């Protein structure tokens, strides 16, 4: 019967067109995801080099600070031994003074 | 035989439709797999970045502590410069004064 046959051929052809457009859509989206992936890998390597540079800079900063700390300690120690010396001297002079004072006391 | 040509053509369309469907399934699966990979790479990126940020944070903590102690030591050193200077003023005063008395009694 004519109608049924025209219908079979026609709906098959149209189903084929349909399928072919969705195949194209799918392949396009797979291409998308592959490009995203590529970008992600590049971003990983980038993040690595950035992180390493940061670590290096920070380590240099810290090293400089350790050296500065040691230096400040040495400054302080020098100052403290100088102070000890000075104090010894001053105590000698204090001795003289207190002897004369005790002299005035007995009178 | 014309109609027979048409019929075998219908079996042909059947065949092609089957094949295109199988292709579509394969492509859907491939899309799944690719998306999976994308997500696991998002994970790997988060790992990388987090690890580096942590190690940086440890070091930065070291810089913070060190800067802190450095500041404390320098402050102390300034206080002790002050104390020292006061002690020196006192010393020189007593010393000069004594020596004035001495030189006077020797020289008067
Ligand atoms: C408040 C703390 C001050 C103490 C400072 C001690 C001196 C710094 O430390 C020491 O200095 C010596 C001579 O520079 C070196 O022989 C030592 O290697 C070092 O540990």
């Amino acid at each position: 019967t004519a109608g049924r046959h025209g219908d079979s051929v026609r709906n098959s052809k149209i189903e084929i067109s349909e399928l072919n457009r969705v195949i194209q859509r799918l392949r396009s989206e797979i291409d998308n995801v592959k490009k995203q992936i590529s970008n992600l890998q590049q971003s990983i390597s980038d993040a690595e080099q950035r992180g390493e540079n940061a670590l290096k800079d920070a380590k240099n900063k810290l090293n400089d600070l350790e050296d500065a700390l040691q230096q400040a300690k040495e400054d302080l120690a020098r100052l403290l031994r100088d102070y000890q010396e000075l104090m010894n001297t001053k105590l000698a002079l204090d001795l003289e003074i207190a002897t004369y004072r005790t002299l005035l006391e007995g009178e | 035989t014309e109609i027979d040509n048409n019929i075998e053509q219908i079996s042909s369309y059947k065949s092609e439709i089957t094949e295109l469907r199988r292709n579509v399934q394969a492509l859907e699966i491939e899309l799944q797999s690719q998306l999976a990979l994308k997500q696991s790479l998002e994970a790997s990126l988060a790992e990388t970045e987090g690890r580096y940020a942590v190690q940086l944070s440890q070091i930065q903590a070291q810089i913070s502590a060190l800067e802190e102690q450095l500041q404390q030591i320098r402050a102390e050193t300034e206080c002790q410069n002050t104390e020292y200077q006061q002690l020196l003023d006192i010393k020189i005063r007593l010393e000069n004064e004594i020596q004035t008395y001495r030189s006077l009694l020797e020289g008067e």
